[PDB]
């Protein structure tokens, strides 16, 4: 049970952290009125698939 | 002329934020997303603005929203280009020299954050957040856009309005 | 003295397509290709283009053919250019503003789709697919062509006339 338990938190921790890298790298393109960069885009997936 | 067609521009882009029944800043409409400063607390005085969802981001002090398409017309142009010269604004005329935003007069007061920073041509170039007093005159903490970036310059002593 | 030649070539260059017997849709002759929008159903109104076979492309809502020989002299001329400004169209003018065709009345209607938008000299920059209605205003969704290239221009909550 400790075992199960520590490898959860462990993975639920890094998927949070590469969520958290993801929305602040991508945030600032959101406060402009300008393109996505597709080279990003396509590393970086986001919500707006293919609008903006 | 460019004070009117400003204030024609102003009334049809701009709605104040209250709350508790008092003024805290203001929207503006700036090309295709609604832009507020993130300090500033309250709730826009429209109802179809009022539902929109706002990406908060604490380290440019800005939240921003995807305006609905039924005003998409009513919504100012911006630009990218600040040269040197003399800028408008609501409370008179700014002045850009070096990269500062600064008001010869003073006249900025708290509740006032928010209001965009006109060009010569009708056009909106950056977004007014705070002030610092040196001496007599105000140091703007000011948002303003590159090409594709956003830049927050605060200058020192700066204190959110 | 602009309208008259746009129209004269808008004449010369437009092609109604009738389905039951009411027009749905207009086919424009440009460069050395008979263009004709994918959206639209029906038949062309001349019995040379109607035997013709259509390249089908759903992706850019456009359905294309080689004009034949003798109908190459009565063809309006290309350009791959995009200046900011105002541009001439069968309803007026239309204003080019931030990437955006807008119709400054609003009274676009289903049944003119195809219609092309010409240049100052007469030459065509895209052709009408449908619009958007932004209050007071509509934002045209336009096919263009880049240097080499087709690109389709849609904004949101546009509808296909």
């Amino acid at each position: 049970v400790g075992m199960s338990l520590l490898a959860l938190i462990s993975i639920f921790a890094s998927c949070y952290m590469l969520v958290a890298a993801r929305s602040k790298c991508l945030t600032p393109y959101a406060l402009t009125p300008g393109a996505a960069v597709p080279w990003t885009l396509g590393i970086l997936c986001c919500a707006p698939r293919a609008h903006a | 002329k460019r004070e009117r067609m400003c204030m024609k521009i102003e009334n049809d882009c701009i709605f104040e934020v209250k709350h508790e029944g008092k003024v805290t800043g203001y929207a503006c409409l700036v090309g295709d997303k609604v832009m507020k400063p993130a300090h500033v607390k309250g709730v826009i005085d429209n109802a179809d603005l009022a539902k929109l969802a706002f990406k908060k981001s604490s380290k440019y002090d800005l939240e921003c929203a995807q305006i609905p398409v039924h005003m998409r017309s009513d919504a100012s142009k911006y630009t990218h280009e600040k040269p040197e010269g003399h800028y408008n604004w609501h409370h008179g005329a700014v002045q850009y020299s070096g990269g500062r935003f600064t008001i010869p007069t003073g006249a900025g007061k708290p509740g006032d954050s928010g209001r965009p920073i006109f060009d010569n041509k009708g056009r909106v170039v950056a977004i007014v957040l705070g002030g610092a007093n040196e001496g007599s005159r105000t140091a703007l903490s000011v948002v303003t856009w590159n090409k594709d970036m956003v830049t927050r310059v605060t200058p020192e002593g700066s204190e959110e309005w």
